[PDB]
């Protein structure tokens, strides 16, 4: 689900994505039809900018922090953080150091919750060059013929099963980490020119990657299945087996 | 057909929360060494990039060297205040003796400071 | 030459290897813009048409 | 282009180093409001307890300068 | 992930895979390989326990997957062979950090394509493939044929000389030193250093056609890292008894931390005297 989404029709998934030249903001949102000229309000009121940048920018972003609240309700958060800046706090009027060990804590807490609601976003380029290279695809699917039915991407919540992954077992991990930075969706695809349709279904996590403490990628597609379906003709295309994925690579387990 | 106009030659970075993600961290800067102990290897294994930990750490550093600036203003005489009384008396010593053993002229002004070794 | 005129803080190319981190605003969103763009900006328009198909 | 917009590095404006001037023509043509308003020694102040008003009441006459004193 | 003892000749300036075996272990099959004695580097090679060290802390904040199998499979039956002293403490070791060891088994194959590593049990010559992820293999030796077509080695293969003299047994004006030679101990350098004031005073003797009063006591020396920064020296003589810094200090501390950062940023820089001739052995 996008978490950033305003009352504009057109473009759900690249919403936040588009960077707009705009002074402020259009007086309308975008038509998706011809209109009358007494269906839109002459001259807005005052203070129409101001009211607009909040409904359209702050609004949207607030509820992409309630939307994925679940993510950031972790004890290094929640207590650790807090109580370290109200024992600094004590003494804020000591000296300077002290308002700002007492700050600190508050600034790295709001970037970790500012990076964590996020929409989360794979490398689409990536996965565009991965479906493009399968015979089996190309054959009913092109870049200059597809078409976006339904787009879907979002993180699970909590702790997977303790089977399939036992690396998220780690209390020391979980004193950060509430969820698992793994994320499940699915694309909705059709081709104009062939008349077939397709369900591009995706795991994803973070893996590493050729370094000792960095990520090598936050969404690696562990899991990718096209269930093809054509005239009379169903396939089902499997890109990326689970099975044989999770043998040769595991997940990277983000700390703080 | 947006991705038939996508230029490849911009894969050249993977860019994840303002950080390029193919950067050999193994072989340039602090996370280079593999002679690591614990405490620096969780320490990197949280920020996952020197560049995020010294960043914090500018800040925090500030902090750290105003708190100590003030605890050895506030307390300090716990450790210091003998070495302070001990100059104190030792100030007041070389002084006496200096008067002892040093030439005045008419007016008292030592105008002779290189009359000998013990002088000087 | 109305393209490229020249400056002295010339374009240069970045390395994987070798770079950090960046703070670039570029991206690959400019043909879609480029299309809604259209779209809105006839369909905007001809709100205060009144029908007048010529 | 807003100074507020601009901080989040999201909107239009990644690297703006002279961002903090994009308030100060605004603020300059409001302060404007009150060219004629404040007009003036006598506008900008309780002008009886200045100099000026002394000279003024005495028929545009120059009198020492301590004279709201004595 | 297949690393070994040594770097090959083609690897440039920044080319720096070799240290990445400890690093860049985030899961799977761990494999540490002995080939069969004899064999080059046999203790100064031996970075199991300085391994399991770093690999303790990935487990704890999850950089090492939990599900993860690290065993040292070992072609011969004992892992110093001239010294039963120290291969006791290895083993003993061993066991209480926890790495499992598979003797009789030597590694035979290695295939690239899907990390699969042939190994053979030597004692039933049985042979099964596994599945591997970090792959650590001590280069194998091998004996020159040479020195056997002109009836110098004998049995595996090194040189026959006395132990005492150094000196072969037949053609005397012949003699070998190192690890080409069969002497019982641990073939080190430090053992070198007291091999070649033998050879260098014999050889003097046989020019002048005197006697030969230079014995070689079997002293051999080789450092044993037990930790990420810790050490214990194993010090032994030609009947395995070690001398005063025999496996002392053995458990980690301060004593075991400043002899490491001796070995480890001090020595280097002695070899260039050792090949220039500036500093001799150490006595
Ligand atoms: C007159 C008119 C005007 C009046 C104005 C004044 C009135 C204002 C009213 C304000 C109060 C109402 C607003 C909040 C209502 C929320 C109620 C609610 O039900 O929410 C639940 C809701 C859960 O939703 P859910 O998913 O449906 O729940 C499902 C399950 O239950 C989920 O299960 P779970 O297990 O995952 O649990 C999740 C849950 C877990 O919840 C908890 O477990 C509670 C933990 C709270 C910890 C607070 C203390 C932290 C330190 C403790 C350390 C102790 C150990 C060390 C001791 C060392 C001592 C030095 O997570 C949380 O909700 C906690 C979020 C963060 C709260 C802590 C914020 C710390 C601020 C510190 C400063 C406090 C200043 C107070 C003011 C006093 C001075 C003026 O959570 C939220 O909605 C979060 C809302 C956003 C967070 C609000 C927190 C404040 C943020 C503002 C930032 C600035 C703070 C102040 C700084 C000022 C100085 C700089
Ligand atoms: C003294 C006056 C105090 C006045 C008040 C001050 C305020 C005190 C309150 C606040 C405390 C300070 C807060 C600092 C933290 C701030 C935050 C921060 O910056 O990040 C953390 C920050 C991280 O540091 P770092 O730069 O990242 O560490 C270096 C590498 O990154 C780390 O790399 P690595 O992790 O990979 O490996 C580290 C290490 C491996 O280290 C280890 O692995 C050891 C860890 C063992 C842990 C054991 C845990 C045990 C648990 C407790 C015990 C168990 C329970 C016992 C039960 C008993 C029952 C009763 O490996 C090494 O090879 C070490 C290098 C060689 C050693 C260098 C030592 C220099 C010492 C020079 C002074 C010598 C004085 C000797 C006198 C002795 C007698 C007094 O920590 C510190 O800053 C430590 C404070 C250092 C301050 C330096 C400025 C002062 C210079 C030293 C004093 C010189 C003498 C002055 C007096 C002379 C006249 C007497
Ligand atoms: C009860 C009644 C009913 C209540 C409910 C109904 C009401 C609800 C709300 C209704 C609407 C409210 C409007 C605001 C909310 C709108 C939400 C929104 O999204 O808008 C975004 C909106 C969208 O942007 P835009 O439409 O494209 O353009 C907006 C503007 O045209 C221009 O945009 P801009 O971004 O270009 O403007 C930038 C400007 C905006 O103007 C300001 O906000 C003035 C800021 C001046 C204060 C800066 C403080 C700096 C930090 C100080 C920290 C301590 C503070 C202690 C304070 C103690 C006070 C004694 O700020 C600056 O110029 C920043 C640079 C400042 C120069 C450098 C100063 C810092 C360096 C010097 C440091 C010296 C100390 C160093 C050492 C320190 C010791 C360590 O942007 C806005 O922010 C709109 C605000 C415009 C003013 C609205 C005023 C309406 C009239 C209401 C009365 C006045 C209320 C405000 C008074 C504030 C106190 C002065
Ligand atoms: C302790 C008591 C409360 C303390 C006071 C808290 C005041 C908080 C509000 C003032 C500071 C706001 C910062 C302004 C600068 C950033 C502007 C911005 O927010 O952009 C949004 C940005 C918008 O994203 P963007 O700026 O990156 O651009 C979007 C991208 N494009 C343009 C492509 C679409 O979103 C966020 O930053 C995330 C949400 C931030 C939430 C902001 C604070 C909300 C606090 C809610 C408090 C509610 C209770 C109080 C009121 C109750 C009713 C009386
Ligand atoms: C009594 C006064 C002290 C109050 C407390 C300290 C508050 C900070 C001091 C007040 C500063 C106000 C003036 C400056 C306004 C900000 C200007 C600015 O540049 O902001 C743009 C930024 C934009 O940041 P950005 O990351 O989105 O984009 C910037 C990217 N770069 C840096 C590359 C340009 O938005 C902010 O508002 C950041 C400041 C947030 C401060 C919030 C502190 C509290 C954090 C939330 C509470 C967490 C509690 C625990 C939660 C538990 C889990 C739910
Ligand atoms: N861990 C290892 O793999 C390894 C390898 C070599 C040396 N070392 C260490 O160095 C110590 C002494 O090393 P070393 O000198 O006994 O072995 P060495 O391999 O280092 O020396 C052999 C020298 O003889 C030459 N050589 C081999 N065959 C030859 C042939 N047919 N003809 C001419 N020259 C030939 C080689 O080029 C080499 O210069 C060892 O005790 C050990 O500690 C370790
Ligand atoms: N090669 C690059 N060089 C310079 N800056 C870059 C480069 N790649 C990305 N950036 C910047 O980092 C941002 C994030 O890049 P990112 O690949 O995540 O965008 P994206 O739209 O999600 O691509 P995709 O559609 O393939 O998923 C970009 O908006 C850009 O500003
Ligand atoms: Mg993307």
């Amino acid at each position: 689900q996008m978490g950033f989404s305003s009352d504009n029709p057109y473009n759900k998934r690249w919403e936040y994505k588009w960077k707009h030249s705009y002074y402020t903001y259009p007086r309308d949102y975008e038509h998706t039809e011809v209109r009358k000229p007494q269906d839109s309000k002459d001259v807005p009121p005052i203070y129409f900018a101001y009211y607009k940048d909040f409904v359209d920018r702050w609004l949207p972003g607030m509820n992409m922090w309630w939307q994925r609240r679940h993510r950031i309700f972790d004890k290094f958060n929640v207590y650790f953080l807090p109580g370290m800046s109200l024992f600094f706090y004590q003494f804020a009027d000591l000296a300077l150091g002290f308002k700002i060990m007492a700050a600190f804590p508050l600034f790295l807490a709001y970037t970790r919750i500012r990076d964590k609601t996020l929409d989360p976003d794979f490398k689409e380029t990536y996965l565009r060059d991965m479906i493009y290279q399968n015979p089996e695809i190309t054959k009913y699917f092109n870049e200059e013929t597809i078409h976006v039915l339904d787009y879907e991407f979002e993180y699970l919540p909590g702790y997977l099963c303790p089977e399939k992954f036992p690396e998220y077992q780690n209390k020391t991990w979980q004193f950060f980490n509430t969820d698992t930075a793994q994320a499940e969706g699915f694309f909705k695809f059709g081709d104009v020119e062939s008349g077939a349709t397709m369900t591009l279904k995706f795991k994803t996590m973070p893996i590493p990657g050729k370094f000792r403490y960095q990520v090598g990628e936050p969404f690696y597609f562990y899991d990718l299945r096209a269930e093809i379906k054509c005239d009379g003709v169903y396939k089902e295309v499997v890109l990326v087996d689970e099975k044989e994925s999770l043998k040769k690579i595991r997940p990277f387990l983000f700390l703080i | 057909m947006w991705y038939k106009y996508f230029s490849k030659q911009s894969w050249n970075l993977r860019v994840w929360r303002k950080a390029n993600l193919k950067y050999n961290q193994d072989d340039f800067g602090m996370t280079q060494p593999k002679y690591i102990a614990r405490f620096g290897d969780f320490r990197f294994r949280l920020v996952r990039t020197e560049g995020a930990l010294r960043g914090c750490m500018f800040f925090v550093g500030f902090g750290c060297f105003s708190i100590i600036n003030y605890l050895y203003g506030r307390y300090g005489y716990i450790i210091n205040e003998s070495s302070q009384k001990r100059a104190a008396q030792d100030l007041l010593d070389n002084d006496m003796a200096a008067d002892k053993i040093l030439f005045k002229n008419r007016v008292g002004a030592p105008t002779r400071p290189l009359r000998s070794l013990d002088d000087m | 030459n109305n393209w490229h005129p020249k400056n002295f803080n010339a374009p240069r190319p970045s390395y994987g290897e070798f770079t950090m981190g960046i703070r670039c605003r570029n991206d690959h969103h400019s043909f879609l813009r480029y299309v809604q763009t259209y779209r809105n900006m006839s369909r905007h328009c001809k709100q205060y048409f009144l029908g007048d198909k010529q | 282009y807003s100074f507020v917009k601009s901080l989040t590095h999201n909107g239009f404006h990644m690297l703006r180093v002279f961002r903090h001037f994009a308030f100060v023509l605004p603020a300059t043509v409001l302060a404007g409001l009150g060219l004629f308003v404040y007009w003036g020694d006598d506008n900008k102040c309780y002008s009886p307890d200045r100099f000026p008003y002394l000279k003024k009441r005495a028929g545009d006459m120059a009198l020492p300068l301590n004279s709201l004193n004595q | 992930p297949v690393y070994a003892n040594r770097d090959p000749e083609t690897w440039r300036s920044a080319q720096h895979k070799y240290s990445k075996y400890i690093s860049n272990f985030k899961s799977g099959d761990g494999y540490f390989c002995i080939p069969e004695y004899p064999y080059a580097g046999e203790v100064e090679c031996f970075n199991f326990f300085v391994s399991d060290e770093v690999w303790k802390w990935a487990q704890h904040h999850g950089a090492l997957s939990p599900k993860h199998t690290f065993t040292i499979v070992n072609a011969n039956e004992k892992f110093v062979h001239y010294c039963d002293s120290a291969d006791a403490f290895i083993k003993e070791r061993l066991e209480k950090r926890g790495i499992r060891v598979e003797y009789n088994t030597k590694l035979l194959e290695v295939h690239q394509d899907g990390q699969k590593a042939t190994f053979i049990n030597t004692k039933t010559g049985e042979k099964s493939v596994r599945d591997y992820n970090n792959l650590y293999s001590i280069v194998p030796s091998k004996r020159q044929e040479f020195l056997d077509k002109a009836g110098l080695t004998n049995g595996n293969g090194l040189l026959n000389v006395d132990h005492q003299t150094l000196q072969h047994k037949k053609y005397k004006n012949i003699f070998g030193l190192g690890d080409a030679a069969d002497l019982p101990t641990t073939k080190t350098f430090w053992a070198g250093w007291y091999q070649i004031a033998v050879v260098r005073n014999n050889v003097k003797r046989n020019l002048q056609g005197q006697t030969l009063n230079a014995h070689y006591d079997g002293f051999s020396k080789v450092p044993l890292f037990t930790g990420h920064q810790t050490l214990t020296y194993v010090a032994h003589s030609y009947g395995g008894v070690g001398n005063w810094q025999h496996l002392k200090h053995n458990n980690g501390g301060i004593l075991a931390w400043m002899r490491y950062r001796s070995w480890a940023k001090g020595m280097a820089k002695k070899f260039q005297d050792f090949y220039n001739g500036a500093r001799l052995g150490p006595p």
